[PDB]
């Protein structure tokens, strides 16, 4: 799964965390995520 | 006190009945005991433990 989020969304995609992206924008099962890469990418915007 | 065995029978299940039955106030280690409330007022991950 690819998407571009913030660097406070990087800790909010997290299994059962809770926060307006994680709420509605993208939510983790709770259950084992594989892994969570996160890198900033301002030079690309 | 004539019957005293048979009483003591009695009285020996009335306890452990109760003494069941009274574990359930028990907090065990968890936040509350009452497991409506324990569920009510945390998310599902942490209240899982």
């Amino acid at each position: 799964d690819s998407f571009v989020i913030r660097g406070d969304e990087v800790r909010q995609i997290a299994p059962g965390q809770t926060g307006k992206i994680a709420d509605y924008n993208y939510k983790l099962p709770d259950d084992f995520t594989g892994c969570v890469i996160a890198w900033n990418s301002n030079n690309l915007d | 006190s004539a019957l005293g065995k048979l009483q003591d029978v009695v009285n020996q299940n009335a306890q452990a009945l109760n003494t069941l039955v009274k574990q359930l106030s028990s907090n065990f280690g968890a936040i509350s005991s009452v497991l409506n409330d324990i569920l009510s007022r945390l998310d599902p991950p942490e209240a899982e433990v």
